[PDB]
């Protein structure tokens, strides 16, 4: 069995996925004549004075400057002078195919057990940051890519580089509850044959004003209960979420503020934990001098910090993919400068489909059980949270091609 | 599909135990009934859109 | 799964007097039941030939050198303590495959098995499999009484 | 200005690292640098000692399937953190390393 | 009276006499009545990223 | 437990304390040591971590 390109059995991405959606990796943008680096180079190679001598050393590979190997621990938030060190990493090259993409979901197939990606041969990258003209502040091994964006749409898009990404909706394909419609029941073109050798009648009259369907549904209802999931027949029950079709809007469960903190917890608010050294001092007369072995990393003020909001963040993560995401045509929009689809009913189109913000935000209804007006036609069980739909998707496998 | 398969179960009866259950559900009057478990005739209406 | 058609009839047989009438959720099921423990389950891995040099392989026989790169610089190294702080700098990642999608690979395997929990498997010693009896018919059996064998 | 992490990814990764990543067989664990370990390996300051691996359950392995690990079949689902009625046969009697039971 | 011999199990038993009599998701503290199980999704667990 | 809950600005290129040092790339001589400005290219870099 084939399930086809619209296929998507989880939500979110699976390729950088801590990566804010915004995030551009360390790339080489083209626009008119000119082209535009980005880059992060967190290695050091110090190389003082002209940082040419140095560059022209440390030949790359594939794997050598590793993206993953970075700064050593503990070094802090450590301001890197550019005058008299120098920084290292990795970028891709323009002139390679795709589209330009952002972090979040970029994936780019290896070549070689190592974990290189690179089709062709790595080339070095010098770029300056400072007032001398006549020094090299970073190498930056560079790669060309086949550029491919599985499970990501570009939620925004201005014309090259400053996109947005967002993982494609969650799509189980699996069969049906009982498997209903793999045989044909209640179909007089092609019906079926059961009865004695010289078939000169058959016993199965079948009528297209009966269900067969439906009659082996309520029966099933009958006998046993309908929780259980019984993998024989593909037995699961597909139910909605009873706090999505109703969403009950409560509000949050308010308290005390969710900060957070650097980890090398001691600094200015906006400097270096500014270095020192301690001072011994005299009494009886007021000379402090300056001590022998002693250097001290000294943190003044009280330690910055940021204020998360937390319980509304994660409530308005809830009310947008299971509410605001499962929208009729009439409330969504398309984002500028991409190009859907041009039937209705496909992948492309509700992929493509995003909504508008104010209809439904942590504030509608506020204190009432009432679901929305405008999700009474929307059918609950073509929803992400159905559970039977979920088991019957996974009980064949995860991929495309399923051996069933 | 690539191949396909009917399965079924034949209960061991005693031969002279089924001899005697088959001469029973020979007869007319042992006649086996069934009933579809929904009963209902099914109909669809148009209803035009508005 | 891979449990076969000889064995699943007589698991449901000796548990549940199922068999030669269709398997169906039965009525009153046990902790340690059958039906209810029997979980089964499937994946599909590719097929890592050459073109496919499976990261996954090459990081357990040497993870002091990196091959798999997903998420980096947000995370520590994938040789130290995921429990430190953040690294590199971003960078396309190259691991796993992408199963699914436009972009889905081809020549893809399928792995079927189950789980049983708290379930003695039985097999019981009666002519049908059935429960027609805690004394079975077998048990009381002119041939297995009043004789004498020695099973391996 | 602002920060930003992807909060919902954040909640599933410290799932996926304090119930199946910590409870992987002594193969896929390794002691960190410079800190001693019991000698036997059925002792407390052994387990508690070893840190796993980095990225053989992250939240990308085996995206979109029903699939317990394939090393974790054998390692026993019972002596687990997170089983109710041990959890509640030690709350039951207390606290504390001292009880009179 | 008492008997025992090396190839009975008498608190394999008991478990499998209490688990047919009465159902095991109460916990009765007097008997130390408490089940071993696990957690339904750490044990064979789903994969389906995030929300 | 589990590992660091990290939180990062929704630009991730930065200098700790200051904006993305902004300059120009360019090549070198080739066993000339000299590096000579080439046209049309900007760039911008943290040299640091996020």
């Amino acid at each position: 069995l084939d399930r086809g390109p619209s296929f998507k059995p989880y939500g979110g991405t699976a390729y950088n996925p801590l990566a804010p959606k915004s995030a551009p990796i360390n790339s080489a943008f083209t626009v008119g004549n000119d082209t535009h680096f980005v880059a992060q180079l967190p290695q050091t190679y110090a190389a003082g004075g002209t940082g040419v001598t140095e560059a022209i050393q440390q030949q790359v590979s594939g794997v050598d400057p590793n993206p993953q190997v970075g700064q050593p621990n503990y070094a802090g938030p450590v301001v890197v002078n550019t005058t008299n060190n120098a920084g290292l990493g990795r970028i891709v090259s323009a002139d390679s195919e795709g589209q330009q993409f952002p972090c979040y979901g970029a994936y780019a197939p290896p070549q070689s057990a190592g974990g290189d990606v690179s089709t062709a041969a790595v080339t070095k990258t010098y770029i300056n940051t400072t007032n001398n003209n006549g020094r090299v502040s970073g190498t930056m091994a560079t790669d060309t890519i086949t550029w491919e964006n599985p499970d990501a749409h570009f939620a925004d898009f201005v014309d090259d580089r400053r996109a947005t990404a967002a993982g494609n909706r969650p799509n189980y394909i699996g069969f049906r509850d009982n498997f209903i419609g793999m045989m044909y029941y209640n179909s007089g073109s092609n019906t079926g044959s059961f009865s004695s050798q010289t078939q000169q009648l058959n016993i199965v009259l079948d009528l297209n004003d009966r269900n067969s369907e439906l009659s082996y549904q309520y029966l099933l209802a009958d006998l046993t209960s309908r929780w259980h999931y019984f993998a024989l027949w593909n037995q699961a029950v597909d139910d909605y979420d009873h706090h999505v079709r109703i969403l009950e809007n409560d509000g949050y469960e308010e308290g005390p503020p969710n900060l957070a903190f650097p980890p090398h917890v001691i600094s200015n608010p906006f400097a270096p934990a500014a270095v020192g050294t301690g001072m011994t001092v005299n009494e009886q007369q007021q000379t402090a001098a300056v001590t022998a072995n002693t250097v001290a990393l000294i943190g003044y003020g009280n330690i910055p910090a940021v204020e998360m909001n937390l319980p509304a963040n994660l409530k308005r993560t809830f009310l947008y993919s299971n509410v605001a995401m499962y929208l009729p045509d009439t409330y969504k929009f398309t984002p500028a400068n991409v190009d859907l689809p041009e039937n209705h009913l496909s992948y492309g189109y509700i992929n493509g489909r995003l909504p508008l913000p104010n209809i439904v935000d942590t504030w509608t209804d506020i204190g009432a059980r009432w679901s929305l007006d405008v999700m009474d036609t929307v059918n609950p069980f073509n929803h992400h949270r159905n559970t039977g739909l979920k088991y019957r998707s996974q009980l064949l496998g995860n991929g495309r091609y399923c051996d069933f | 599909y690539t191949q396909i398969n009917l399965y079924v179960s034949f209960f061991p009866m005693n031969y002279d135990t089924q001899s005697e259950l088959e001469l029973m559900l020979r007869n007319a009057t042992n006649d086996q009934n069934f009933s579809d478990y929904l009963g209902a005739v099914n109909n669809l209406y148009q209803i035009p859109a508005g | 799964s891979n449990l076969t058609k000889d064995f699943f009839m007589v698991q449901m047989a000796a548990s549940y007097n199922q068999g030669y009438q269709g398997f169906n959720w039965p009525n009153c099921t046990k902790h340690y039941g059958f039906i209810n423990n029997f979980e089964p389950m499937s994946r599909q891995v590719p097929e890592y030939g050459a073109n496919y040099p499976n990261l996954m392989a090459a990081y357990l026989a040497n993870p002091q050198t990196m091959p798999i790169w997903n998420n980096c610089g947000f995370q520590q190294k994938t040789a130290t303590n995921v429990l430190l702080e953040r690294c590199g700098h971003p960078y396309v990642a190259n691991w796993p495959y992408p199963l699914s999608g436009r972009n889905a690979v081809p020549n893809q395997v399928t792995e079927r098995k189950f789980l049983v929990d708290r379930y003695l498997w039985q097999i019981p010693f009666s002519s049908n499999f059935l429960n027609m009896g805690t004394l079975t018919d077998l048990g009381q059996n002119v041939m297995y009484a009043n004789s004498s064998h020695s099973l391996n």
